[PDB]
């Protein structure tokens, strides 16, 4: 299901994400949940602010759309 | 490069330029790139190398996706996508074909609140009467939902004149067709998270005149306007979130930065 | 936020000038508001006066 | 061995200006500009408008080149904003504003030429050159 949000900063959809992780827990949470990006700091920022709030980074990659 | 270029955002010229057939409606020099890549073509073919490439990969890769059940074989749940704003549209027609099965979730990100992008055709604004839903509570549509349409926001030809902010119509070109690409698709879901911006603050001033589609410029017209000076919001005198501060030499200019942000 | 430019050449003391974007960010703002000195006096002094108030202007030696 | 104003020379073939010692000659040359920019000079004017990515104009010294810019820049804004005006007070933008045929397209044309000054055609002659010969 294709699914868009349109955003004003990324903060509230980073908790959004956080909100549908928490809500629906993966029967496999040792399946890489994959997360695309940008760049290499947006990935570091994205893992920074994962560990900030879950106390908690592992297994969590960050191909290019390529 | 230019050939690295071509395979990621020009399928149909290589489709037609395989079979060596001409394409019309272009300039020079496309009378030798197009026997240029056929003969790379049947050279890489004699190398016995595999001849799979991207342009032709993408249109079989729909084809065999459209044309399946609903169990395929081996693929992961969900992924989400954040933080990018300009993709090849082969890309978008990629994920749409995905969207079938697996749950994805674009987290786009754009300036302004509602619509800004260009139009197509007087019929295709006719599609975009649907609704955007909110998180869980109601939903939301672009502002005079029969106005816009009625009155001359939408000319016959191009895009929205009448874009309200000189920034955002000046800078906006990417955004404007990032939007028309994004707001074409009939398997989507469309629902919004925004915050809103108290203006206080000069900075908020201006992001909320940028968000609101509107403009606080006056031109004075009438002589009485070009008089006046009290139409428009007032100015805190000790707003000091946006300067401008001018410099000689680089290294000045940086000793400046330095010391400003110390009493910062 | 804090934008700053290269104003003036060291060499020759001639002029330059900041990019058009700039330009047009500090149009805007002039057009935009207005001092709180002379609130009816004129829309164009208004902005020139706002212009000129927002503008912070320093010096070629760190010692004067 | 003639006068010159402005609004009067014919803008075709190969014509050679001399002003004298003390005459500014950059009034002057933003003037015709401005002329070539919005198509207008009678019948003695350009056939068609132009756009400002094709007025080529070189000049020597280096300096130079970011005072023409930015003096063009003013220019046209000023000219922009007295045209939505329609009431000027240099006697140049005067008859030019008394010269406009149509303030609407006028307007329209200078907003869509004022953001694409960010790319205009100003140079040197080795800059010129260069950015020839890559082409």
């Amino acid at each position: 299901m294709l699914r868009v949000y349109h955003s004003n900063r990324l903060d509230v959809l980073e908790a959004l994400m956080e909100f549908i992780v928490e809500r629906e827990r993966l029967d496999d949470p040792f399946e890489p949940e994959m997360i695309l990006v940008q760049s290499t700091g947006m990935a570091q920022w994205l893992q920074m602010t994962l560990s900030q709030k879950f106390g908690i980074a592992a297994n969590i990659d960050f191909p290019l759309p390529a | 490069d230019l050939f690295d270029q071509y395979l990621v955002y020009r399928p149909d010229w290589l489709a037609q330029w395989e079979t060596g057939h001409l394409v019309e409606g272009l300039g020079e020099a496309q009378a030798w790139q197009a026997p240029l890549w056929k003969a790379l073509v049947e050279y890489t073919h004699q190398l016995g190398q595999p001849r799979w490439h991207r342009a032709n990969l993408y249109q079989r890769f729909i084809e065999t996706l459209e044309s399946a059940t609903t169990c395929p074989p081996g693929l992961p749940s969900r992924v989400f996508i954040c933080g990018i704003s300009a993709l090849p549209p082969v890309y978008l027609q990629a994920l749409q074909a995905l969207g079938k099965h697996i749950e994805i979730h674009l987290l786009f990100t754009n300036p302004c609140r509602y619509y800004w992008g260009d139009i197509k055709d007087p019929a295709y604004l006719a599609k975009l009467l649907t609704r955007q839903r909110r998180h869980s509570f109601e939903d939301r549509e672009l502002p005079l939902f029969r106005d816009s349409e009625n009155a001359g926001q939408l000319f016959n030809s191009d895009g929205e004149q009448d874009v309200g902010n000189p920034l955002l119509a000046s800078w906006g070109k990417l955004g404007r067709d990032y939007i028309y690409l994004l707001s074409d698709l009939e398997s989507s879901q469309e629902l919004d998270a925004f915050v809103d911006v108290t203006p206080d603050n000069l900075l908020h001033n201006i992001q909320s005149d940028i968000l609101e589609l509107e403009n606080r410029a006056v031109a004075g017209v009438n002589i009485e306007e070009f008089s006046r000076s009290d139409n428009k919001r007032p100015l805190d005198p000790l707003d000091s979130s946006i300067t401008f501060h001018v410099c000689h030499s680089p290294q000045r200019e940086v000793e400046v930065l330095h010391d400003r942000l110390l009493a910062m | 936020l804090y934008i700053s430019y290269i104003g003036r050449s060291i060499q020759d003391n001639s002029e330059r000038f900041p990019s058009v974007l700039v330009q047009e960010l500090i149009d805007y703002i002039g057009q935009s508001h207005y001092l709180p000195g002379d609130e009816a006096l004129n829309c164009d002094e208004s902005e020139a006066r706002v212009k000129a108030h927002l503008t912070c202007l320093h010096t070629r030696m760190p010692f004067d | 061995a003639e006068t010159l104003d402005p609004l009067r020379l014919p803008l075709q073939g190969e014509r050679l200006i001399e002003a004298s010692a003390g005459t500014g000659k950059t009034f002057t040359i933003a003037a015709l500009y401005l002329r070539l920019l919005l198509g207008l000079g009678g019948s003695a004017a350009f056939p068609r408008p132009l756009t400002v990515e094709e007025l080529l104009v070189v000049t020597f010294t280096e300096a130079a080149t970011a005072e023409l810019r930015g003096r063009i820049r003013s220019n046209i804004h000023e000219l922009r904003i007295a045209c939505l005006r329609e009431t000027t007070d240099n006697p140049l933008y005067e008859r030019l504003l008394e010269e406009i045929d149509d303030k609407a397209q006028a307007a329209q044309w200078l907003l869509l030429a004022e953001r694409q000054m960010d790319e205009a055609a100003v140079f040197t002659i080795h800059g010129f050159c260069q950015r020839m010969l890559n082409l």
